[PDB]
């Protein structure tokens, strides 16, 4: 009934380790008692905990042209428009539309989908660069 | 038959040049150069003297030099004039004009 059972019970459990117990009552705490928790190796002396919100996937840009934050290398916007595409997108008609949409209200645009081939690509790169249009995939 | 900058053209062969490729979009998003295809409509710079249907008669050709045509996708022949572009076509080849 009370975290401090849950952090007793993952001390006994990692033999009187306080701090594991201690790391996964937090864990618990924050994302949850039926909730996802993954063991992970750490490249440092002491173990840490990473709490994850949102939906983060671990993929990449197409193009390392989209960067807008120099400081982390990071690709940030603030309120953004939101693309999503079952199918590889490749065509200049598909994804041209969606580029109106984005300059006509002035937001930025994040295209998911499976890849961007060369003409979109070639569209949005250039975009990106030329005008100033905000956009990433 | 008319002539643009010193070159007539034969029978009912015609010389157009392309209209500007469209670079922007009407939203303001620009397009890259490849992606722009080559452009069907152009305007009509010279025209032949007319193939001969007729032993005895000449059928002049429809277009005339000034005309807005709509070129078809292949059947042209490249034509360097003064470091510029244009491209003959029969006169037969020609889909329409533009009229207004």
């Amino acid at each position: 009934t009370t975290p401090e059972e849950i952090a007793q019970v993952a001390t006994i459990s990692a033999n009187g380790d306080k701090e594991i117990g201690n790391i996964i009552s937090d864990a618990m705490k924050k994302v949850g008692r039926k909730g996802v928790i993954t063991v992970k190796d750490g490249k440092t002396l002491n173990d840490e905990l990473e709490i994850i919100e949102g939906m983060k996937f671990d993929r990449g840009y197409i193009s390392p042209y989209f960067i807008n934050t120099s400081k982390g290398q990071k690709c940030e916007f603030q309120d953004a428009y939101v693309l999503l595409s079952e199918k590889k997108i490749s065509s200049i008609q598909s994804i041209v539309p969606a580029l109106e949409i984005a300059n006509a209200h002035r937001k930025p645009l994040v295209i998911i989908a499976e890849d961007v081939d060369g003409e979109a690509l070639s569209t949005l790169v250039l975009n990106r660069l030329k005008v100033g249009l905000q956009v990433v995939a | 038959g008319q002539a643009f900058r010193k070159f007539l053209p034969l029978f009912d062969r015609v010389l157009v040049e392309r209209s500007a490729a469209e670079t922007v979009t009407k939203g303001g998003i620009m397009l890259p150069e490849k992606s722009q295809g080559k452009v069907l409509q152009a305007t009509v710079v010279a025209v032949g003297s007319g193939s001969k249907g007729k032993g005895g008669e000449i059928q002049p050709v429809s277009v005339k030099v000034g005309d807005k045509v709509l070129l078809p996708e292949y059947g042209g022949t490249k034509v360097v004039l003064d470091d510029k572009d244009y491209f003959l076509f029969r006169d037969g080849d020609i889909l329409g004009k533009y009229v207004d």
